[PDB]
């Protein structure tokens, strides 16, 4: 997780 | 990418170049985690 923006969490 | 065929879609370029990492073959992987590297190196070329 490093040039990351993405906020996504809960991920499946 | 839809421009030529289309109007528009107002997409911010590093998108779109990671799409044309994909019809060049290549990761997504390399881009962000070579942001500055990517995008200087390209600066470099246009200095050139």
């Amino acid at each position: 997780c490093d040039v990351v923006i993405g906020i996504i969490n809960n991920t499946v | 990418w839809t421009f030529g065929a289309g109007a528009a879609l107002q997409i911010p370029f590093a998108m779109q170049m990671a799409y044309r990492f994909n019809g060049i073959g290549v990761t997504q992987n390399v881009l962000y985690e070579n942001q500055k590297q990517i995008a200087n190196q390209f600066n470099k070329a246009i200095s050139q």
